[PDB]
């Protein structure tokens, strides 16, 4: 996350981080034994953190859960980016509590203009490299699709949305992959893509997830 | 050690990657290796 803020401990509490040694993306538990995270994310052998905030230091809130089951979304274009989205069963159920807490899916869209708060500990600069112990917030507003296009000529499909600020400086970044858009109360995005970070009419483009909500649904009903 | 591309972790050992290098994607938020 670039040009934002320390959230706090545990005040996301269904952020999660990816793990294969290190963090290497973002998701985000959506109930106590589904995570959702982006399909470029995809990797064997990934164990999911719960509870984290500084992701090098024990705190005493963390879980530490291996992935049982790693489905990328089966349409998902390595081309497009189109259906960049994933799912991860937990081998065992997260204990849910006031710091591990899962996130309601949308039961419809969001609006062009509504706030939404981003999180991760990928990136904090735009250049050069620079990795945060603890998580990162940035509040957000959702562009209008007019604007993503205008961004990203012919590169938009109808399952993604962009969101951050024309002027760059603010925006999600290398390492916050998969990680939460929430609007409302409700996750709307998945850190997907974009042309760098913070630059210049390059805003963040995340994966729709009100569309995928019958595909989710479907994968945890029969896994 | 993972080949070109594949994905890295930012914060990781660089020969998590048999090149030695784990750097931004230009344009999915991951770290991928050089
Ligand atoms: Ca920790």
């Amino acid at each position: 996350i670039v040009g934002g803020y320390t959230c706090g401990a545990n005040t996301v509490p269904y952020q999660v981080s990816l793990n294969s040694g290190y963090h290497f993306c973002g998701g985000s538990l959506i109930n106590s034994q589904w995570v959702v995270s982006a399909a470029h994310c995809y990797k064997s052998g990934i164990q999911v953190r719960l509870g984290e905030d500084n992701i090098n230091v024990v705190e005493g809130n963390e879980q530490f859960i291996s992935a049982s089951k790693s489905i990328v979304h089966p349409s998902y274009n390595s081309n497009t980016l189109n259906n960049d989205i994933m799912l991860i069963k937990l081998k065992s159920a997260a204990s849910l509590n006031s710091r591990v807490a899962s996130i309601s899916l949308p039961t419809s869209c969001a609006s062009a203009g509504t706030q939404c708060l981003i999180s991760g500990w990928g990136n904090t600069k735009s250049s050069g490299t620079s990795y945060p112990d603890v998580l990162k917030c940035l509040k957000a507003p959702i562009l209008s699709d007019s604007s993503c296009k205008s961004a990203y000529p012919g590169q938009i499909t109808s399952n993604m949305f962009c969101a951050g600020y024309l002027e760059g400086g603010k925006d999600s970044c290398q390492g916050d992959s998969g990680g939460p858009v929430v609007c409302s109360g409700k996750l709307q995005g998945i850190v997907s893509w974009g042309s760098g970070c913070a630059q210049k009419n390059k805003p963040g483009v995340y994966t729709k997830v009100c569309n995928y909500v019958s595909w989710i649904k479907q994968t945890i009903a029969s896994n | 050690c993972s080949p070109s591309g594949a994905i890295c972790s930012g914060a990781g050992p660089p020969e998590q990657c048999c090149s030695g290098a784990c750097v931004p994607h230009p344009i999915l938020r991951i770290f991928v290796c050089q």
